[PDB]
This record gives structure tokens, sequence and C-alpha cells, in this order.
């Protein structure tokens, strides 16, 4: 009695109309909105049955093992993963990601904290803010010298408001690494930058 | 089958069984496998059953009003696990207490109407096996089978009616 | 004015034993099965079991029998799972659901917020909070923000002036660095003027280190 649910991602822009198809294997489904961070919320309580509150353009069909979520005019809010449930099984996946023009991202970077260098790390940050679609490339340079190894990125979840994607890179050396170099600079690429933006700076 | 009671049962409390109630168990094992328990809903689900009897009994039903003709399985919706499914059985299986501790029942004829029970579900369910396991635990009034007689409940380990397998 | 509150997330060793509570309010507490649902990392959601608050009776799922135990305190209006045998392979975060009716089950119109149980040989380690400054930035916007580094297990919750400055706040997931341990930063882009003006806090929860921080992001000298 297991099921499934498709697709597993979907991208779509603002307004388009989606649907969603869940396969089981006026029957008693439900479907359930987690949004970023949060947990489930139930839209429909009776395979097309909308919960108090929800707006209109959330719309439930199915009666055999098949079903279907829709919503008409899609937001940016609606950013968020779908689950269908049926007594006691739920079918995953469903990830709604939300369409967008191209925004290229604002370079910042970071220097370290007297504080972490009295630690012994010294972290520099590069904060690629506000961007759009998610690929974006970032290297490091200490004295105009490619690196690697000594860096972690990590990307954030699409904004539920302006649904563009923010990056942050972490490069971590050893105070002493840190203090026989004078130049550290973030290269990152985009789609929206023709040449790539390096912003640097050093400690002089 | 030896069933120990904590208050030492009387010998006028030996009543016939007339039915059951059990619960499915949820989850999805691949293993063809459907294990039943006794139920663990409050006194409502025992009281959706509609089989009044003489007594009030949890676990398994006593003295109440068997069945027309072989077993009659109704439950409120068999795909649900949450709600319990009741049994009227043909014919009863006598339970007597010695008087002392412990209340004896039949060793053999019991595996036999669990096996009927489990033919049962097997045409209902899909036709695989079937194992009757003893209560997920709660409160001594229903994991411990319970019957009120003459103005006193009885608690009894029902555990040694529960660990069948039937393939 | 429904409310389900669960605990707080822990970090247990592999074979140890966890109790999630979960408190309710606004209702009849005897009246509606209790569910226990827990969601894999990124993996679903699975159903675990539910007790009905009368009887006390369980239905675990066959996934997790002789491994659970839920119980109740009705006297209070709290539920509780309890997991023993823990697997390293079962770190999720709990939920507990009640449904919409009272009648019907799996209809779970409330949920709790959550409760990360976390399952490691490693041990707790608390966080370094550090400020990444305001500098030369953009626009005439200035970005500021903290950087959370050397910590384990997840999770590391970063608010800022007590969830008063949230608008453009950007919170980054963790990173796993080669030494196991966790990092992430929170930023927030507010305007140049106001940088002399008013004051940003980062304010950092790690519960499982029973750690809470506060720290003001203060331009540079
Ligand atoms: C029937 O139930 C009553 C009380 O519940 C009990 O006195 C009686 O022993 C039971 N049946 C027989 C044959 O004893
Ligand atoms: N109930």
């Amino acid at each position: 009695i297991v099921m499934s649910q498709s697709p597993s991602s979907l991208a779509v822009s603002v307004g388009e109309k989606v649907t969603m198809s869940c396969k089981s294997s006026k029957n008693y489904l439900a479907w359930y909105q987690q949004k970023p961070g949060q947990s489930p919320k139930l839209l429909i309580y009776w395979a097309s049955t909308r919960e108090s509150g929800v707006p209109d353009r959330f719309t439930g069909s199915g009666s055999g093992t098949d079903f279907t979520l829709t919503i008409s005019s899609v937001k940016a809010e609606d950013l968020a993963v779908y689950y269908c449930q049926q007594y006691e099984m739920f079918g995953g996946g469903t990830k709604l990601e939300i369409k967008r023009t191209v925004a290229a991202p604002s370079v910042f970077i970071f220097p370290p904290s007297d504080e972490q260098l009295k630690s012994g790390t010294a972290s520099v940050v590069c904060l690629l803010n506000n961007f759009y679609p998610r690929e974006a490339k970032v290297q490091w340079k200490v004295d105009n010298a490619l690196q690697s190894g000594n860096s972690q990125e990590s990307v954030t979840e699409q904004d539920s408001k302006d649904s563009t994607y923010s990056l942050s890179s972490t490069l971590t050396l050893s105070k002493a690494d840190y203090e026989k170099h004078k130049v550290y600079a973030c290269e990152v690429t985009h789609q929206g930058l023709s040449s790539p933006v390096t912003k640097s700076f050093n400690r002089g | 089958i030896t069933l120990p009671c904590r208050p030492a049962p009387p010998p006028h409390c030996s009543s016939n069984i007339t039915g059951l109630i059990l619960t499915r168990q949820g989850g999805y094992s691949n293993d063809n496998t459907v294990i039943f328990r006794p139920s663990g809903g409050d006194w409502r689900d025992i009281a959706r059953c509609q089989i009044a009897g003489t007594v009030v009994s949890t676990q398994l039903f006593l003295n109440g009003s068997l069945a027309e003709e072989e077993v009659v399985i109704r439950s409120e919706d068999w795909r649900d696990n949450a709600k319990s499914i009741c049994v009227q059985l043909n014919t009863s299986v006598e339970i007597n207490c010695t008087g002392a501790g412990h209340c004896n029942i039949s060793r053999a004829k019991w595996n036999n109407t669990l096996k009927q029970i489990a033919s049962k579900l097997r045409e209902q369910y899909g036709n695989k096996t079937i194992i009757f396991k003893p209560s997920s635990g709660g409160d001594p009034e229903f994991v411990n089978h319970s019957f009120n007689c003459g103005g006193e409940f009885f608690y009894c380990d029902s555990t040694q009616l529960f660990n069948s397998t039937w393939f | 004015q429904v409310q389900l509150v669960q605990s707080g997330a822990e970090v247990k060793k592999p074979g140890a034993s966890v109790k999630v509570s979960c408190k309710a309010s606004g209702y009849t507490f005897t009246g509606y099965y209790m569910n226990w649902v827990r969601q894999a990392p990124g993996q679903g959601l699975e159903w675990m079991g539910w007790i009905n608050p009368n009887s006390g009776g369980t239905n675990y799922a066959q996934k997790f029998q002789g491994r659970v135990t839920m119980t109740r305190d009705t006297s209070i209006s709290t539920a509780y799972m309890e997991l023993s045998r823990l697997r390293s392979d079962d770190t999720a975060v709990y939920y507990c659901a009640r449904g919409k009716n009272s009648d019907y089950n799996w209809d779970f119109q409330h949920w709790g917020q959550g409760t990360l149980v976390t399952v490691s040989s490693a041990s707790t380690k608390g966080p370094s909070v550090f400020p990444l400054a305001p500098s030369s930035k953009s626009g005439g916007t200035a970005a500021l923000g903290c950087l959370v580094k050397d910590y384990f297990p997840e999770p590391v919750t970063v608010s800022w002036n007590s969830g008063a400055l949230t608008s453009g706040v950007h919170t980054f997931p963790a990173v796993l660095q080669s030494s196991g341990l966790y990092s992430l930063s929170s930023v927030v882009t507010v305007p140049s003027s106001s940088l002399g003006t008013q004051t940003y806090i980062c304010n950092v929860n790690h519960k499982p280190s029973n750690t809470k921080v506060d720290k003001r992001v203060e331009p540079k000298s």
C-alpha cells in the first residue's frame, strides 16, 4: 500500500499553473505544505477539501489510486515542499522551485576578527548576496595565487520574497600562515557578470 | 492455556469467549506478514462493536452474543489501522479460572480458533502469513485482559494467547 | 489558540535512549489520538506510532517495534515518545501530531515545532562566535554578520536583535569541516547611514551545548 509523489523537482515562474501528481497503491488523502524551516501545514484534508484559510488557488483532485494537487496563480511565497499522505504513508518529494530574472551577485569580503586571531585561526569570508540562478563560482587567491583545500562554501535556500539565492565561502588559515601574506582576494563568476568580479583586500 | 491473574478469579467467573477485538500493526514491512494485537483503543472502540454482553471485559469478549453461522468480522475501516477490528466467533472457547491465581483455557482449541480467525483475515487482507502478538502496552485495564465479574474487576496477563504464526 | 510544544534538540550516543516530550494546550488532551512522526533529514516523512490518550494503548510501526515506547501524562496533557537502542542512522526531526477531528486520525492539522535528535559517537562542542564587521561595501548599504565556527552538532539558531531584525537576514546552512565540526554564517544588509545610530546583535542558540550567546557587530577602526 505504498505511495509515490511526482515530479521530484519542479521550477516555474510566478503566475504559472502548477500541477503535481501523487500515485497511491473521495478517498482519505491529504496534502501538506512545508515551507523552508517550518513544520508541515495541512493544505488539503480529504483529497479535494481545502483547509480553513488556504487560498483558493490550491485545488486537490482524484478518486482512484491517483491524485493531483494544483496551484493556479503561483506566488513567491508558495515556495515549499509538498507531501501527499494516505493513512500512515507519506509520498515525499515535489519541491516547488521558482523561476526568476537573472540577478548579478553583490560581492562582499570580511577579514577575520582579532578575537579569532587570538584563538589561533584566521577565517576570511566572501559573501555573494541576492543573486540568481544558483550557479556561481568562487575562487580564493593569496598574493595573487590560486588556493585549494582551504575553503568551504554554502548556498542559502531560495528566499521566499525575492526568490534569490545567497552564497558564502569561508577560507580558513592559521594566524601564522595568514600573517605571511598581504593580499587576500575573492573572485566571483556568475551568469550576470561578463567579467568575474574580484573583491579583495590587504592587511595594510 | 494458563492465564495468570492478579486478583484470584473465583470459580463463578468462568465465562465463555464470544468474540474479540484487535488492532492492526502499523507500518510497512514488505515481508508478507500481517501482525494483529489486542485492541489499544479506549472503551469507545469496544462499544463500537455492539457485542453488548452480560460482562464488561477488555481484550476478548465474554458472555456476549455469538455468531449466526461462521465468524463475522466488521471493521469501521480496514485500511485504517487506528480503527479496531471486531470479531464474533462461531463456537466459544470456554475460559474457566481454577479459583486460585491462574485462569486456564484450552491448550490447543485456542490455536484452532486462532487459525480460523487468521484465515478470515487472510481473505480480507493479503493472502499472506498472519501473526498474533500480545498487546503493545497501555493501562492495566487494557494492557491486561480485564473482566468485571460480580462487582469486581479481574486482570489477567493475556501474553500467553498471542505468540502465534500462521503461514 | 491550540499549541503543541515539543522539547529541545539534544545529542545521544549510539545505543542510548531519548525521551521527547509534547505539551498540548488548547483542547481536551484525552480526546484526540496523538501520533509521532519523524522526518529523516531531507528524506521525507515516515510515521512512527500513535497512542490513545485514554486507554494508553499504542500502535507502533513495524519498523520501530522493540525500539520505541509511547506514554502520556494527562494530568498535564503531555505526550512522550522514548526511543531506545538508538542507532546513529536515526538522526531526524521528531514531531508530535494530532488531527482536526477527534474521530479520525492521520489528518494532522496541528504539529509541534520539532525536535532534532542527534546520534553520534563524537562529543558535543559549543560554537565560537565572531563578528563579520561592516567595512567598505555597497549602493550605500552596508552588510554585517557573525560567523559561528567549530560547533557540533546541528542545529544552531541565529536571530538578530532578539527577532526584531529579519528583513534582509540571510543565515546559511551548516558547512562540515574536515574535523567533523560545523560552521555557518548569518548576515544582514542595513543602510550605511544607521551604522552609528543603530546597534545590531547576533543571538546564537545551541541547545545541545546549552549555549546562548549574544554578539554585537560593530564597525572596524
Ligand atoms: C458470565 O458472566 C458472569 C459475570 O460477568 C459470570 O458470573 C459467569 O460466570 C459467566 N459465565 C459462566 C458460565 O460462568
Ligand atoms: N478516543
